[PDB]
């Protein structure tokens, strides 16, 4: 409600003309041999799926458009430090 | 073990720099001590003994020095000075955190001179 | 002491004590080893090295300061009861352990000074651990001056 200027802060594919293997041309950091945490400079998955084959359509199988890595819930926050180098995507 | 020493900095700015170490630095295996130690699995186990210091100590107790010099010299006045005593270091012993409470001198006299504190 | 004997080396080599986790806040609970731990960090000035700050201790390791190993030093206090031993039930009440310390510091001294009786047979000969115990090396990690 008070800002007068929009940023975004986003790793996902497809923004700032990034893909999943030009990582090594878009960041200088990563253009020496990765030999480092496991998140330093690391998707697109299919189009949106609807999978139902069972009789009962009360309860169906959803493929969703892009990942979903719960597993690594710290991403954004430990990115945000600088801790380790990786993507950056900043739009005005 | 991991290759030597080595900083790596090949941007313009030179305020913030890559190092890398020389030993690696497994932070996600945070417990591998304090498992290692109770045994719950067999693994690589070093031991050295180095020895530091000879002969025999001697200990002194505050508590049988306060019954004892209290019963010539008053209450007042051993109080006072074995509290000089102990905040001999520039900060007090007690105040200090149980857990912690551990520190040295350079040569003091104990017993310390008490005064003839009149009542 | 006998002679002064402080502690000759620069870091202490101790892998006991678990380390702080990738998380900023500790699972763990608190360990006071931490307090003489070296951070490693991913981004470093220009020239930065362990011997210019550090001393020869590697990263990783515990460094000791310079003002807990002198060689002038002679004499140690502590008021503390982490050292009494298992006659020092915390359980018990405080009148009952008050007496029973009363009551042994009396046998065990004389004039001012402990018999040999009480120490630990580490520190000198002939001692029975009556009144104090024996140290453990899981006792590192929460009292280091201890054991420095
Ligand atoms: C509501 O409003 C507030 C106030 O505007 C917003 O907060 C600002 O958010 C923006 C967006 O992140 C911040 O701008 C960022 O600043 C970074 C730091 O730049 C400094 O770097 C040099 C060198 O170190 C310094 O000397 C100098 O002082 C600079 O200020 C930039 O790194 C960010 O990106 C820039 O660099 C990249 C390249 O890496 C370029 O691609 C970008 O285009 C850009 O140039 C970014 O600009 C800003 O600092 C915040 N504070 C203020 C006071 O503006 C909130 O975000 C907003 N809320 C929203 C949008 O929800
Ligand atoms: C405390 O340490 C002393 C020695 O440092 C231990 O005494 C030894 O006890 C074992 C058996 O318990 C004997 O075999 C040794 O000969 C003893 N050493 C001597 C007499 O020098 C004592 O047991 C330890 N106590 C605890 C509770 O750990
Ligand atoms: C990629 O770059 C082109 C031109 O350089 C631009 O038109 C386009 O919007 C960019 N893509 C994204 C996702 O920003
Ligand atoms: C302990 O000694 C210090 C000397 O550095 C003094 O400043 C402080 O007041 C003393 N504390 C007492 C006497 O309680
Ligand atoms: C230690 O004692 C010696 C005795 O001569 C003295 O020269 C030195 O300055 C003392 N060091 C400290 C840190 O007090
Ligand atoms: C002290 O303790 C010993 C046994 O620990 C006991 O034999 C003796 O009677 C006690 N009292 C004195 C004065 O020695």
């Amino acid at each position: 409600l008070l800002n007068k200027t929009y940023y975004t802060f986003s790793l996902w594919e497809g923004d700032c003309n990034i893909t999943r293997y030009n990582v090594n041309e878009t960041v200088p950091e990563c253009k020496d041999f990765p030999h480092d945490h496991p998140y330093s400079c690391r998707y697109r998955e299919g189009k949106e799926e609807v999978k139902c084959l069972t009789s009962d359509h009360t309860r169906c199988l959803y493929y969703p458009e892009y990942s979903n890595p719960e597993a690594l819930f710290d991403f954004g926050f430990l990115s945000y430090m600088r801790n380790f180098p990786g993507p950056q995507c900043i739009e005005s | 073990r991991e290759g030597k020493e080595e900083v790596k900095c090949l941007t313009s700015d030179h305020t913030r720099c890559l190092y890398y170490p020389e030993y690696s630095n497994p932070e996600a295996l945070f417990d591998f001590g304090f498992l290692s130690y109770m045994r719950n699995f067999p693994g690589p186990q070093c031991i050295e003994s180095t020895s530091i210091r000879q002969q025999d100590y001697e200990v002194y107790s505050i508590y049988q020095e306060c019954k004892l010099a209290s019963k010539t010299y008053g209450i007042d006045s051993v109080l006072f000075s074995l509290k000089n005593f102990l905040n001999y270091t520039g900060k007090p012993v007690n105040e200090m955190p149980n857990a912690r409470a551990f520190v040295g001198l350079i040569d003091p006299k104990f017993p310390p001179t008490y005064p003839n504190i009149t009542r | 002491y006998k002679t002064p004997q402080p502690w000759p080396n620069e870091g202490l080599i101790a892998d006991q004590c678990p380390l702080p986790g990738l998380a900023d806040v500790s699972f763990y609970p608190y360990q006071a080893i931490w307090d003489y731990y070296a951070k490693i960090e991913n981004i470093r000035p220009a020239n930065w090295t362990s011997s210019k700050l550090y001393g020869k201790a590697r990263m990783g390791s515990y460094y000791i300061p310079k003002r807990l190993r002198n060689i002038n030093n002679t004499h140690i206090l502590f008021c503390s009861d982490v050292l009494y031993s298992k006659w020092y039930n915390l359980q018990n009440s405080i009148l009952q352990n008050e007496n029973e310390l009363t009551k042994r510091l009396s046998n065990l001294t004389i004039g001012n000074k402990l018999k040999n009786r009480a120490l630990p047979y580490e520190w000198a000969k002939g001692g029975l651990n009556r009144l104090f115990r024996n140290i453990s090396v899981l006792d590192v990690c929460s009292r280091p001056e201890m054991v420095l």
